[PDB]
């Protein structure tokens, strides 16, 4: 009958779609453009890939910050034109399933109900955290999700359906970081990347080009010694470069923080943690389904690396198991489209009386 | 949860199976009790009684090699939401084809069997 939305608010990407279907329709930067200066560049402002093309005559502003929404007007007007624009759809003839990022303020959680309600009248809509939307879509209750987006990285153990809170960590490095990161390391090459469209191509080539080295320090030696481990890349108009040990370099700041001058646990060390943070009775479980989302944990060689580097820090005994869907760029979402889809869901939404009745406080008692 | 077969469920000594089928738990017949479809995902709940009066709760999701990501996703969430249904007394467990527990196996005195096939998947 009537169909679920399905929205994942990341911190650079936004993935719209309906409940039912294998993927969303709609990919689209979290960004709202509006006039540079105040002078003549059609409308009040643009959203997503709009917004990006037309920068010459816009400032950008990016309303989610490490997943959690910081600006509340732009974030309005990114999911007005989700619904409208990119959907294509009337938002009051939609339940609207939203996802949220682990420990997202109490507080933010209210203002996102209020706004679907008051501001989109929406009939019903429901709030689910992203981790365990990609647990679920690996076809999973327990195991520990490794979230590494655009804002921050997340470690996020969960038991039997909910997540454990206490054993939530982070890693305050992403995307966005890696792609500054390479785009620096490439400069001392000899290469100058500074320009929107020059980090854009920096950003292709750690997607096309980088891996996670099984063994680093071996790999540099590797690469000190040979070209083997070089390529080169075409840039847009014919001139081509050569990415050598930035390939693997890149993404070996997620393993070794310090390689962007932080003093944080890698991602190995920080999953290790959280799990160490568990009931010892649910660890075993927790090892064996260490489950990976996430645009950054999309680099070639990174669950062959997670269990390596897992195994050592475990004892001996215990069987470490890395996933890593191919699909893992869309699992948050994916797992949305399953539970807003299931036959047992109708009772799990807000539905706009029940808002009507408490108010936005709502939220703690039907999403947590 | 209003779910007819959630009312069904745990009521007493037993054990109860269902099979995914398009985002719904569908029952799957007695006399079909143990042959297992490959390309589905199932939900079985053995209820054992308790001297205490009280009934004993083992929540299994079995995962055919070849059931597609909403059938296996549907089978993980249906099975957090009869825990969840019964007060949180079952205990949930992952059964996957070829690896299911010796516990799980166990339920089914004539040795359960794989046949290939299932029910198609419920996306797009
Ligand atoms: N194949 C790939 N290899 C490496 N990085 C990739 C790949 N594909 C996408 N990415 C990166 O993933 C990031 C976007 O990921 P994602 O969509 O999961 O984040 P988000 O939802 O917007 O962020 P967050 O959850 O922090 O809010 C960008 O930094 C992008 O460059
Ligand atoms: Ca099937
Ligand atoms: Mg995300």
């Amino acid at each position: 009958e009537v169909a679920a939305l399905v929205v994942d608010n990341g911190s650079g990407m936004c993935k719209a779609g309906f409940a039912g279907d294998d993927a969303p329709r709609a990919v689209f930067p979290s960004i709202v453009g509006r006039p540079r200066h105040q002078g003549v560049g059609q409308k009040d402002s643009y959203v997503g890939d709009e917004a990006q093309s037309k920068r010459g005559i816009l400032t950008l502003k990016y309303p989610i910050e490490h997943g959690i929404v910081t600006n509340w007007d732009d974030m309005e007007k990114i999911w007005h034109h989700t619904f409208y624009n990119e959907l294509r759809v009337a938002p009051e003839e939609h339940p609207v399933l939203l996802t949220e990022a682990p420990l997202n303020p109490k507080a933010n959680r209210e203002k996102m109900t209020q706004i679907m309600f008051e501001t989109f009248n929406t009939p019903a809509m429901y709030v689910a955290i992203q981790a365990v939307l990609s647990l679920y879509a690996s076809g999973r209750t327990t195991g520990v999700v490794l979230d590494s987006g655009d804002g921050v990285t997340h470690t996020v153990p969960i038991y039997e359906g909910y997540a454990l809170p206490h054993a939530i960590l982070r890693l305050d490095l992403a995307g966005r970081d890696l792609t500054d990161y390479l785009m620096k390391i490439l400069t001392e090459r000899g290469y100058s990347f500074t320009t929107t469209a020059e980090r854009e191509i920096v950003r292709d080539i750690k997607e096309k080009l980088c891996y996670v080295a099984l063994d680093f320090e071996q790999e540099m030696a590797t690469a000190a010694s040979s070209s083997s481990l070089e390529k080169s890349y075409e840039l847009p108009d014919g001139q081509v470069i050569t990415v050598g040990n930035e390939r693997f370099r890149c993404p070996e700041a997620m393993f070794q923080p310090s390689f962007l001058g932080m003093e944080s646990a890698g991602i190995h060390e920080t999953s290790y943690n959280s799990i160490m943070k568990c009931d010892i009775d649910i660890r075993k479980d927790l090892y064996a389904n260490t489950v990976l989302s996430g645009g950054t944990t999309m680099y070639p060689g990174i669950a062959d690396r997670m269990q390596k580097e897992i195994t050592a820090l475990a004892p001996s005994t215990m069987k470490i198991k890395i996933i890593a869907p191919p699909e893992r760029k869309y699992s948050v979402w994916i797992g949305g489209s399953i539970l807003a889809s299931l036959s047992t869901f109708q009772q799990m939404w807000i539905s706009k009386q029940e808002y009507d009745e408490s108010g936005p406080s709502i939220v703690h008692r039907k999403c947590f | 949860v209003e779910h007819p077969e959630f009312l069904k469920a745990g009521k007493e000594p037993g054990l109860q199976i269902w099979r995914v089928e398009k985002f719904d738990l569908v029952p799957v017949p007695t006399n079909l009790y143990g042959d297992f479809f490959t390309g589905d995902a199932y939900v079985i709940l053995k209820t054992v009684q308790l001297r205490n009066g009280n009934l004993q709760y083992d929540l299994h999701y079995w995962l055919g090699n070849e059931c597609s990501q909403d059938e296996s996703g549907a089978a993980a969430i249906f099975t957090v939401q009869l825990d969840d249904y019964l007060n949180g007394r079952a205990v949930q467990h992952r059964e996957v084809q070829g690896f299911e527990s010796a516990t799980f196996l166990g339920y089914f005195k004539s040795g359960l069997k794989y046949k290939k096939g299932g029910v198609a998947s419920g996306f797009k």
